[PDB]
């Protein structure tokens, strides 16, 4: 949804990331209601990419319009007018939060307004001729789902908005305890939910099809996608939430999406949190988790990988996919069927054969030793090269689907292609060390320890906490929104009953009539710029209802006396506890780990390639060379420059010496220097290397 | 110096809960005993739970059964909530098989001799007029948490679906001290520990097993001197 | 030590594993060994653990701003897929655990392994090459833990009480063992003054002369009036280090570590730092430092100050409306009034906040945070800036805890986006400057020991003195330390106080100031007669090792990196 | 309350909403139906006031 | 000319070096880094590379 | 005397088993200690991989090695034991 | 440099760099600045060859 | 069930009265269960005898200094609190200390009554000046743990009594550290290390044995609820 609503300032006919100074990367005062000032990339594209506001529309000429309420003679009317920046500058626009009477008359004589150049000033009520519609008009869709946004710094809000788009779908989703109300609309308009077309009753409901009868007499059948790979490898499946015989209405949600529960966006889970250092395992933005998350598959996601191999038509011969595989053992081909492909549901480990393809090799002059070995063992030398598809390094899972394309079956294959088979591998990844978790307020951090159930500090009732957050990270980052969210979440999943006896309490004068009491496990909504205040939050904390034992575990300050899991002695001071809604981000060590001992090399310059998918090495940049020179380690720098990167004979000699246990040979001349020499001579520059005598040294040794 | 040895008493709060009191104890010693008992109860109490299932018409976990509202993943997630007690060391096999419209619960599973299900009211799957479910489960004993065992390691077939097992039958254990026992001085603790189980075993048996394990450990900690 | 994932370590050490498991007859030849390694057989892991013994690896994190960005660690195997890093080297790598990644390189030849073990070991790089201040020192959590442990609280449980006419002294313990036994019973607190007899801690270089005429040997008993926390902290320090008996702020710990580095071998300093880290981590979780909405209090006089300044601003605006004012004058007056209001609110918040508040404990102990951030969190946000770089006459008078309005949040977004956009440009300019400085000063390498030159550089120690006391200059630690004198220090009534060629230090500066000498002539690389590069004596003491600079060390690169490293934090004003 | 089937969620909001949130995908669908020239776009242009819908 | 060419303004430096026919003596950190030779700093100098290590007479006789 | 006995520390572990300061006292500088150890390790490794049936020239480890101790560790132990000598060039 | 001499320009450069570096609470010893200042005064112009 | 490997206990002498006991291998998580319980039992279970209160002749009202001896009241109290004594009778007993003339008063000058013995006759107490006397009466009780100085139990019947803290437990300092080991590709088994320092009236091995016995008695008391339940069997 955010990608579909993105405004980009880069491309043909626009700016560039290099030719743009600190003049366009600023929030002009005309962005109020037309472009979100919070949501923008935090990398090199900061300020050049944004998102539309919630209420922003587009003019026929291409300008962006926002609605305003027309107010005349100090009385706010019910007519909405859309004004662009030019039409907004001439008028004076008030604030959406200004108090109004029952008819529309302003109670106060001073009203906050915005002038032509912004000029936030107080003017009389008769001067006002326009007013905003909602306090959350300036924010986008993603930023409108952060509770207590006004208490957070702009940088923290930006980071939270950016990280909120990287959450992965979990096996089972759970709606947040505290939300902002912009979750039903986001889920419905995102498109991954199923919406009934006409009212009626449900006839047949299954895991893969839903049939809805209608009052008119027309039957509608809905097909639900089940375990379909998305663009980024995650799993997207839809599950019904209706029952046979239930009566639905037009516009009602019938089946949830990947991250959806009953039509509400749900990207994470509600976990009990404690704000305290713990033995240094949560030092410097780290996170400690309980083992209950691993045991009960709370933070578990399904990732689907696709492997494809094609047998095209070659000049030297024809490529055929079959289970010949001339040089293997017998146990490798246990899982392959008659046509040379793995069976559906057969688990494949790293290095296992998925698709067996044999391609012609052509006439080659084999070494005499190889010919002698083949003659002795009787394995005939056939002009075939083994090109079997194997599971890449560090990947595994369970095969769930195989799709085979053939030209003879009337398929629109590209020219020169005869066979094409794609194999899908599905894997369930549990939470583990190194995976990144983050909330909605810009607080991120990798997991450094997963303690068992017994080691976690537990409430006096006996409930262990599930996640522990460092204290020192909150004050220095100005994100007390997370503390307020924790307090309100604890109030939310406890139930409260305000004692209205002897008059309504002073702090609860402005509370709605439906917030005076709520049962346990209730859900609350806190809009962005008009929600719960500090006083109401404190009153709710002080008026919660006890647990099944008739005791209150958290006092009026939001703190509790946690015990110690591994010692048994209670902590000397109370610790803040509550429920925090955290998200699992798409930065997993399963995809970030990389290593290399010997791999592919480039063509023009004999250097290793780059990238995890290409099995490349890590770049040793100029700054690392400066550091090595500063240390004084000449030999390490020499070896890194020559015998690991460019010395062609040096690499093989080093590998042989390491295998045989001998000494590492002396390095030679890197090939990049010879390439530079050949490039200089092509510019009519007579570069020659002189020896001690003065005669040139030839570079054509071989 | 007091020669009055401590004694243990039991009081029942509910069917599956109990409260035990140990008194008198030396000052500063009530907490540590409670912590040791809680850790042993939550860590090393043996039990029984399912380990693998095999549905009729499916081959892997990431699929759906025709006529069933819940796919195989949801069925597996629901099946992890079964509390089953077994007294046979080697794995046993249970059978579940229902056809036609209705709701499949834990009461439709027919267990062999020596194996029982303590919650014949949970929800597994719901079937319409065109759905048939036939799944056989394997029950094995153990303790702690054991992850899924792969087909390659176990040398199983394709239709067998490994399932995570949680053998621990203890839900929630807490403790509190009073420091109210007085014989000649007013500084003697009184440990009060609350035990709750998953109805698989009575709390008395869980406490007895924890006491036995700790007796073995603290006996080997002194006999090998 | 560092944690290395088993799969990554196996991939890196593949040839060594192949050779070793061929030697152990686990495979018949090289191809079989390679197949076994690729299949990840169970017997591979034992060979892998055998071959990574005492084989250092290099860890580097981009960008590498100075030498301490690349250090050698001893590898270890872990189950997970994340590299475990020591918490004391986070400052050296400038790394935080929120998604950062590091690259691991493997030395191969004997020379490379020797260089990794000796030159680039993480236990040998504790002191910065730029200023000499330590980097592998307790910070954040450890500093707060030590601050809680070593502080003193009056009126705590079981404190020392003077003898009365009916009862003897209460709170005297015969040994720290009895003190530990007492606090476990709840009758003592680690922050209560006591008199405990100590037999394993050296007297604080003052009571030693008074009590022990000859000296202090282990087993001698003396009575110390301190707290149990300070006793534990002094037990952490080496045995021959005198009892400190001070509240361990960040500066105090830095001074202690510098003294240990100057007086004790680097291995002892490393062990002491590890022990301090362990103790700080153990005591940090029991310090009771938590953040809550209630703990974020507001001053009660903030409302009155805001009302008074609002009345003054209204009066100024009314005077402007009468015509007897200018826009620039009105803006300047409003800016001054709101700055005064912000200062008053900050002072009120500082006075109102208790000393036991977790936020105040974190800020004052030197762990992290600032007074400005504390004022912003609770109180007045302060004046804000336009996107074009101009103060707005209307400030934000509502704190984050109370909740900002729409337009104030809009202006805050303006300021935050401006800062975020400026940071990247500043960092890029700093990188360019560092590159130019490194590429310029590369032929400055120490070549000799002494060039035998009489020239030098005049350096001032004391300028005037209020009454002839010769007050020390505030910038003498970076102008006169770690330099060698060129000529003998001669004062009125000429006596040789410090001889030629004596490396200046704190005792040398103290002696020079006490003798009435204000200026000295120190040798510097500006005036050197060396044919190629500079010499060891002219360069002087190396800021990292702590002794004379080794012959052949590349000093130009070190100087360029030291100058260009603090470029990101150099805010333009 | 606009959505027929929605979970109950008590709200702390104190201000009545004068205007509901518009369709979040109109920014592209309306533009593309203008480009094609669909009948609904023609009706919308006629109702909005125009001279010659093209 | 090699360090200057590697630093900045490669075209002008190369043209001036070609016209002047300057000779590079290959004594520097960057020049030796480019061609893969040991830098003349730290352990790369002649004083430290030419160390002769032999067992002492007492240990030679005892072993 | 505490000042005379300032070289008191716990048992070193692993890669720092030979104290670095004592090694520095044995050699002249950290560079002409790295070269020292590297050349001694190369001599030891050449001794291990020697043909055996030819001419014995390189001397083996002068100290008793461990089970699978690295040659560099043996070289450092020999350096710390004053069992070698060197002459700078 | 032209008016006073090669000493005063070195003093001025070191002092001006340190004033900028000391304003942000950054401690850098003068011997690091002195190498760069030395590398800037290694050449002279020829007017009477 | 059965444990993978039986834990073993070994002793390492560090000084005349000190040891470093190591228990390994242990199941993951049992190291912290064993360590703190053993520490508490060692500190506050073992019975012993110590001085309860003293009365110094010549010092009745002002507890500032004792004439004729260099050490004041505080130093004498500190020296006496370190005296080790084993008592056979649970009821309190009274000891006497008499010294005449200049010299050094040691713990060997105290006359031991029946059933009361001292183990450190070479403990310095006080240094008398020329022509000085010192008569101090000591009260020895028996108990366990460490009990602070209880105030006077009388409203003025006895005025010369000086209550002091009593260290009944023969064990002085116990510190436990838990590390991690590996057996067969399992880097999660915990190894328990205990460092116990005791007086000269008992050896650390005997203290550990007594603590183990008391803990076995306690957890057997907990076990008697159901003696035929399934638990973890260590083996032989
Ligand atoms: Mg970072
Ligand atoms: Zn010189």
């Amino acid at each position: 949804l955010t990608h579909k609503r993105r405004l980009s300032a880069l491309g043909p006919g626009g700016l560039s990331r290099e030719r743009a100074g600190l003049e366009v990367r600023d929030v002009h005062p005309s962005h109020y209601g037309r472009m979100c000032p919070i949501e923008t990339p935090e990398g090199p594209n900061i300020g050049l990419i944004g998102s539309l506001s919630v209420y922003a529309r587009v003019n026929p000429f291409g300008f962006i319009e926002t609605p305003y309420r027309k107010v005349e003679n100090g009385v706010v009317t019910d007519q909405i007018d859309y004004l662009t920046a030019d039409e907004e500058d001439r008028h004076v626009v008030a604030q959406a939060n200004s108090p109004t009477d029952e008819n529309g008359r302003f109670t106060e004589d001073r009203v906050m307004v915005r002038k032509k150049g912004g000029e936030v000033e107080f003017v009389s009520a008769d001067q006002v001729d326009y007013m905003d519609v909602s306090p959350r008009q300036m924010v986008s869709v993603a930023t409108a789902m952060i509770p207590f946004l006004e208490h957070d710094d702009a940088n923290r809000a930006l980071m939270g908005a950016n990280m909120q788009r990287q959450a992965v779908p979990l096996v089972r989703s759970e709606a947040p305890l505290v939300g902002t109300g912009m979750e039903l609309r986001a889920a419905i308009d995102a498109g991954d939910v199923v919406v009934a077309d006409k009212t009626g009753v449900i006839e047949e409901v299954s895991a893969d099809y839903i049939t809805v009868m209608a009052d008119d007499g027309t039957r509608q059948s809905y097909r639900l996608r089940k375990f379909a790979r998305s663009n980024h490898g995650t799993c997207a499946n839809q599950r019904p939430i209706v029952d046979a015989g239930q009566r639905v209405e037009a516009g009602q949600v019938i089946a949830d999406g990947p991250c959806t529960q009953n039509g509400e966006m749900a990207l994470g889970k509600n976990l009990l949190v404690a704000i305290m250092p713990w033995e240094g395992h949560n030092y410097e933005d780290a996170i400690i988790l309980s083992n209950r998350l691993v045991e009960e598959d709370v933070l578990t996601s399904i990732h689907i990988e696709e492997h494809e191999i094609d047998a095209r038509d070659t000049k030297l011969g024809a490529e055929e996919i079959t289970r010949d595989i001339p040089n293997v053992s017998d146990e490798v081909l246990a899982d392959l069927d008659e046509r040379g492909i793995v069976r559906i549901g057969a688990e494949v480990r790293d290095g296992d054969i998925l698709v067996g393809k044999v391609t012609p090799k052509g006439e080659t002059e084999l070494t005499p030793e190889e010919r002698l070995l083949r003659a002795i063992f009787g394995e005939k030398a056939r002009e075939v090269r083994d090109t079997s598809l194997k599971v890449p390094h560090g990947e595994s899972g369970k095969v769930i689907g195989i799709r085979v394309f053939s030209r003879e079956d009337d398929d629109e294959l590209p020219a020169g292609v005869n066979e094409l088979v794609r194999v899908y591998v599905a894997q369930k990844r549990k939470i583990s060390d190194g995976d990144k978790l983050a909330g909605r307020h810009g607080n991120k951090g990798v997991i450094g320890k997963i303690l068992p159930v017994e080691d976690m500090p537990f409430l006096p009732d006996g409930t262990p906490v599930d996640i522990i957050l460092n204290t020192h990270g909150v004050p220095r980052r100005m994100n007390i929104g997370q503390i307020l969210e924790t307090h309100l979440g604890w109030v939310a999943k406890a139930g409260w009953n305000i004692d209205v006896a002897a008059g309504v309490p002073d702090w609860a004068s402005k509370l709605p009539e439906e917030l005076y009491s709520a049962p346990a496990d209730s859900t609350v909504a806190t809009p962005v710029f008009d929600g719960a205040q500090e006083g109401e939050l404190a009153g709710l904390l002080g008026s919660t209802l006890p647990n099944r034992d008739g005791e209150v575990m958290v006092d009026a300050d939001g703190k509790s006396t946690l015990f110690d899991g591994r010692s048994g002695e209670p902590f000397p001071y109370p610790v803040t506890v509550g429920y925090m809604y955290i998200l699992k981000l798409h930065h997993l060590v399963d995809d970030k780990i990389h290593a290399r001992s010997t791999g592919p090399y480039s063509m023009i310059t004999q250097q290793p390639l780059g990238g995890k998918a290409q099995f490349g090495g890590q770049r040793f940049g100029e700054m690392e060379c400066w550091a090595m020179q500063a240390y004084g380690a000449a030999y390490t720098l020499q070896e890194l420059l020559t015998i690991k990167s460019d010395d062609t004979v040096g690499r093989v000699k080093v590998y042989e010496a390491i295998v045989k246990g001998e000494n590492i040979p002396e390095p030679g001349i890197p090939e990049s220097f010879k390439v530079l020499l050949k490039e200089l001579q092509s510019l009519c520059l007579n570069v020659e290397v002189l020896s001690s005598d003065g005669a040139a040294i030839e570079m054509r040794d071989g | 110096l007091i020669s009055q040895r401590p004694t243990l008493s039991e009081e029942t709060v509910a069917e599956n809960r109990s409260r035990f009191v140990i008194e008198p104890l030396e000052p500063g010693f009530g907490y540590t005993l409670g912590n040791s008992l809680r850790r042993t109860l939550l860590s090393s109490i043996p039990g029984a739970a399912v380990t693998s299932i095999r549905i009729d018409g499916v081959l892997h976990e990431f699929t759906t059964v025709p006529g069933v509202k819940e796919d195989v993943t949801d069925i597996i997630l629901n099946l992890k909530g079964l509390v089953v007690s077994s007294d046979d060391d080697e794995p046993v096999t249970m059978y579940l098989r229902k056809q036609g419209p209705g709701v499949v619960t834990a009461g439709d599973i027919v267990p062999p001799a020596g194996v029982t299900v303590h919650n014949p009211d949970m929800h597994i799957a719901t079937l319409n007029d065109k759905g048939k479910l036939e799944v056989e489960l394997v029950v094995e004993r153990g303790r702690g948490y054991v992850p899924a065992v792969q087909n390659k390691a176990s040398g199983a077939e394709i239709g067998r679906i490994p399932v995570d097992s949680i053998y621990s039958p203890v839900l929630k254990v807490t403790y509190k001290v009073e420091a109210t026992r007085v014989e000649q001085r007013t500084d003697f603790d009184k440990l009060i520990i609350d035990v709750e189980t998953k109805n698989s075993i009575s709390p008395r048996d869980a406490l007895a097993s924890a006491g036995g394990t700790l007796v073995e450990l603290f006996g080997l900690a002194r006999e090998l001197n | 030590q560092c944690g290395l994932p088993k799969l990554m370590a196996l991939e890196l050490f593949k040839p060594f594993v192949m050779k070793r498991l061929v030697d152990l007859n686990h495979a018949q030849n090289i191809k079989s060994a390679k197949r076994m390694v690729e299949r990840q057989r169970p017997q591979v892991w034992d060979v892998l653990e055998e071959v990574i013994a005492e084989h250092p690896v290099l860890l580097n994190r981009a960008p590498t701003l100075h030498r301490l960005g690349i250090q050698a660690f001893e590898p270890q195997l872990v189950e997970g897929k994340a590299i475990q890093l020591h918490p004391l080297v986070c400052e050296a790598f400038n790394a935080d655990f929120d998604g950062d990644q590091m690259a691991v390189h493997l030395p191969l030849s004997a020379e490379a392994q020797a260089e990794a073990r000796i030159l680039m070991l993480s236990s040998n790089n504790i002191l910065s090459p730029a200023s000499g201040k330590p980097l592998a020192m307790p910070r954040l959590d450890m500093v707060t833990g030590l601050y809680y442990l070593t502080t003193l609280v009056e009126g705590a449980t079981g404190e020392y009480q003077a003898a009365t006419k009916d009862a003897p002294e209460q709170g005297v313990y015969s040994s720290p063992a009895e003190a530990i036994m007492a606090m476990d019973r709840g009758a003592l607190s680690v922050r209560a003054k006591i008199k405990v007899r100590l037999t394993e801690l050296r007297p604080p270089t003052d009571l030693e002369a008074q009590l022990f005429e000859n000296g202090w040997k282990p087993g001698d008993a003396w009575t110390a009036e301190t707290t149990l926390g300070r006793v534990m902290f002094n037990e952490l320090l080496p045995k021959s280090y005198p009892f400190v008996n001070e509240q361990m702020h960040k500066k105090v710990q830095a001074r202690i570590i510098n003294d240990l580095a100057e007086r004790f071998p680097m291995i002892v300093v490393a062990q002491t730092v590890d022990k301090l880290k362990d103790a700080g981590f153990y005591w940090a979780t029991r310090s009771g430092v938590t953040v809550s909405m209630a703990d974020v209090l507001v001053p009660p006089q903030k409302q009155e100050i805001l009302e008074r300044h609002e009345a003054e601003a209204d009066a100024i605006e009314r005077k402007y409306q009468r015509g007897a004012l200018n826009h620039t004058e009105r803006n300047e007056s409003l800016v001054k009034i709101w700055q005064d209001a912000t200062e008053e609110v900050g002072k009120a918040l500082e006075e109102f906040y208790p000393a036991d508040n977790p936020i105040i404990t974190i800020v004052k102990s030197g762990a992290t945070g600032n007074l400005t951030q504390t004022r912003t969190l609770a109180g007045m946000k302060g004046l804000v800036t336009n996107p074009k770089g101009e103060f707005i006459p209307r400030p934000i008078k509502s704190s984050f805890r109370e909740g900002l309005t729409v337009l104030e949040y809009f202006i805050n977004t303006h300021g935050a986006r401006k800062g975020l956009a400026d940071t990247a440009l500043r960092t890029a300019d700093s990188g360019y400057l560092t590159r130019r400085l490194v590429d310029v000063s590369q032929d400055v390498i120490v070549r000799e020991h002494d060039c035998e030159t009489e020239r030098g550089i005049n350096v001032t120690l004391a300028e005037r003195g209020p009454d002839g006391t010769l007050i020390r200059d505030a910038h003498v630690e970076t102008s006169a330390f770690a330099r060698t004198l060129a000529t003998d220090a001669v004062d009125a009534n000429g006596n040789v106080i410090i001889e030629r060629g004596h490396d200046l230090g704190d005792p040398a500066i103290d002696a020079l100031l006490a003798a009435g000498i204000t200026t000295v002539k120190v040798r510097s690389v500006l005036t050197c007669t060396s044919a190629t590069g500079v010499c060891a004596m002219c360069y002087g003491r190396s800021m990292a090792t702590g002794k004379l600079v080794d012959i052949g060390e590349a000093v130009g690169i070190v100087a360029a990196q030291s100058i260009g490293e603090p470029g990101t934090q150099l805010t333009m004003r | 309350n606009s959505v027929p089937g929605a979970p109950n969620r008590v709200s702390f909001a104190k201000l009545r909403e004068p205007l509901e949130v518009p369709g979040l995908l109109d920014v592209q669908t309306d533009s593309f139906e203008w480009l094609v020239g669909s009948d609904r776009w023609r009706q919308a242009a006629i109702d909005r006031g125009e001279e010659n819908p093209v | 000319w090699l360090s200057a060419a590697s630093f900045q303004e490669t075209t002008r430096v190369l043209t001036d070096a070609a016209i002047n026919c300057r000779s590079d003596k290959l004594n520097g950190l960057k020049e030796n880094v480019i061609i893969g030779k040991l830098i003349p700093a730290g352990t790369g100098i002649s004083r430290y590379r030419n160390i002769q290590v032999q067992p002492t007479e007492e240990a030679r006789a005892a072993a | 005397i505490d000042s005379s006995a300032a070289s008191a520390y716990d048992t070193p572990l692993g890669i720092t088993n030979p104290p670095i300061d004592e090694l520095l006292s044995r050699a002249s500088s950290k560079y002409a200690l790295v070269i020292y150890a590297a050349k001694r390790a190369r001599q030891i490794n050449d001794y291990y991989n020697q043909l055996g049936d030819g001419i014995l020239e390189y001397v083996g480890p002068l100290v008793e090695p461990g089970l699978q101790e690295k040659p560099l560790s043996i070289a450092l132990r020999e350096i710390h034991g004053d069992l070698l000598e060197h002459t700078e060039g | 440099l032209r008016v006073q001499g090669p000493r005063e320009v070195q003093i001025h450069l070191v002092k001006e760099v340190q004033e900028v570096y000391r304003a942000q609470g950054v401690s850098i010893h003068d011997k690091h600045i002195e190498v760069i200042v030395r590398q800037m005064l290694r050449r002279v112009t020829i007017i009477d060859s």
